[PDB]
């Protein structure tokens, strides 16, 4: 409570961040990359025997 | 005053009301200023 | 003291230091009980 102000600005500011970094780092979604990356890539190689 | 706490003065929580702290030693306290200032009385009444 | 609690002596404690601890009955004794020393002279001193 004696420091709120403080505290919510500093909230609101790391949460703009967020929306930055995200689209900063190419592979920060590298975890949900890959997971459809050797799902296609399986199937590509599946139809590639015949 | 035994149920809460206390931290600087009244001007910086956004939100505060006005109520009354009830300090439990006072009225055991002041009851018996009662009775002192009876014995006072008594101690001057001569 | 409603910050602290005892427990036995201060010997076996190893790394104790000496310092006094504010008991807060105190100033609401010696504002008042005092104060009923004033009182006392109200009738013995003259
Ligand atoms: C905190 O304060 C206390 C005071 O209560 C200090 O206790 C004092 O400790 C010294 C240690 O040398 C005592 O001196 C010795 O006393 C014995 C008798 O008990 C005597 O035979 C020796 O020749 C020597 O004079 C001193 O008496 C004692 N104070 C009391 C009132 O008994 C304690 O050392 C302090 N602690 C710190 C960390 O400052
Ligand atoms: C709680 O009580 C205090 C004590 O009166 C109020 O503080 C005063 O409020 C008046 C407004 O009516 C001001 O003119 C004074 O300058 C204030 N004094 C101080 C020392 O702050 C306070 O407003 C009350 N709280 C509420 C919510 O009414
Ligand atoms: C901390 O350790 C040093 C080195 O052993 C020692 O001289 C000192 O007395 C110790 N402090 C306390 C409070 O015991
Ligand atoms: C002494 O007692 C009388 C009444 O008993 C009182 O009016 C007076 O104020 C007292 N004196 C002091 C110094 O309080």
């Amino acid at each position: 409570y004696e420091n709120q102000k403080l505290i919510a600005n500093q909230f609101n500011s790391a949460i703009g961040k967020i929306q930055d970094s995200l689209s900063s780092t190419p592979s920060a979604l590298g975890k949900l990359q890959d997971v459809v990356n050797h799902n296609a890539q399986a199937l590509n190689t599946l139809v590639k025997q015949l | 005053t035994d149920n809460t706490f206390v931290s600087g003065n009244c001007d910086v929580v956004i939100g505060i009301v006005n109520n009354t702290v009830y300090d439990p030693l006072q009225p055991e306290l002041d009851s018996f200023k009662e009775e002192l200032d009876k014995y006072f009385k008594n101690h001057t009444s001569p």
